[PDB]
């Protein structure tokens, strides 16, 4: 509330938005190749997963 | 106990990702609102280096096609 | 005696003698006619690059330089513009350095100050010397942060608040900041918001 009784404007503070974003975005991926993995071990023998 | 327990630990640790997501957004406006002031930079670019190359690394063009559907 | 800490004494103590407004104007010119001012600007300007190009006995010469050249130019008239210009550009520049004296320097300044139009070249130096490391944005904050940065002791505030006292009375340059910030005297007083705030808070009566 205090910044904004100044001047005006902000900046150079998009850069770090982008930062999460680029830090946050891999592990949207890290999900992503987690939900691959799961099925391709999903994709393998029945009648019977429950066996020994 | 120990068995149905393992929600716990399973919880606390998705809290603090979360937490830790929170810690470095807060973290990250402290450097945006007292910080600029427009001094910034120095150091700076040379994360903003790292970041660059990370980010449009990825971006783009490569990976993300091809490879993540030829295997999907 | 050349010894710094002979030469240091020697100084304080013309400054006891400089007392009357009539001795004052005979320190004057002892340093001018028949050690001469410009060689005490010269020792400050020296000490000035050594100080920096480097970044006890050194403070006791330089106190007391600046005792004498306040005690003096307080009590004087016509002369103190010759005073200031001359010690009043190597004044400038000491100041820019951190020192312990920042304040001294500033209250020396202060006495330079002159009452006519030909403040100009004081504001100038005030200014840029707040302004020149801050980076300002778009909001008010920042312009308190670059006197904050720079005026960071007790002293230097009470010397600050001299200098100003005197430039403040009665004018200042138009658009004054122009082109390195939002330009006018206005960020000064904010800037006191600072300080006369905090005062209550003081130590220390």
């Amino acid at each position: 509330g205090t910044i904004y009784l100044q001047h005006a404007d902000e900046e150079r503070e998009k850069t770090y938005k982008l930062a999460e974003n680029i830090d946050a975005q891999l592990k949207r991926m890290a999900q992503d190749l987690k939900d691959i993995i799961e099925h391709l071990n999903t994709s393998g023998a029945p009648a019977d997963t429950s066996d020994p | 106990n120990q068995t149905t327990s393992v929600a716990k630990i399973a919880q606390y640790k998705r809290k603090l990702m979360d937490l830790s997501h929170r810690t470095l957004q807060v973290l990250i406006k402290q450097e945006i609102q007292r910080k600029s002031g427009y001094a910034i930079q120095a150091d700076e670019e040379q994360l903003r280096v790292q970041l660059d190359t990370i980010q449009g690394e990825l971006n783009a063009p490569t990976q993300f096609k091809g490879r993540l559907n030829e295997l999907m | 005696l050349l010894p710094p800490t002979i030469y240091i004494p020697y100084l304080k103590m013309l400054q006891g003698l400089a007392n009357g407004p009539q001795c004052a104007h005979y320190c004057f010119s002892l340093l001018k006619v028949n050690v001469s001012w410009e060689h005490f600007f010269h020792s400050l300007m020296l000490y000035h690059e050594h100080l920096r190009k480097d970044l006890q006995k050194e403070q006791d010469g330089l106190i007391a330089f600046l005792q004498l050249t306040s005690t003096i130019i307080t009590w004087s008239e016509n002369a103190r513009l010759a005073l200031c210009e001359t010690p009043v550009v190597v004044i400038l520049g000491l100041l820019q350095c951190s020192i312990p004296l920042k304040a001294e320097l500033l209250k020396t300044l202060a006495a330079f100050g002159k009452s006519p139009e030909i403040a100009a070249s004081l504001w100038q130096s005030l200014e840029y010397t707040i302004l020149q490391t801050v980076r300002i944005p778009s909001g008010i904050e920042v312009e308190l942060n670059e006197i904050e940065s720079r005026c960071e002791e007790y002293p230097l505030t009470r010397a600050f608040c001299q200098l100003i006292s005197t430039l403040v009375e009665s004018s200042f340059p138009s658009n004054l900041g122009a082109g390195l910030r939002p330009p006018g005297f206005d960020p000064y007083l904010q800037f006191l918001r600072d300080s006369v705030f905090r005062f209550r808070t003081r130590a220390r009566a």
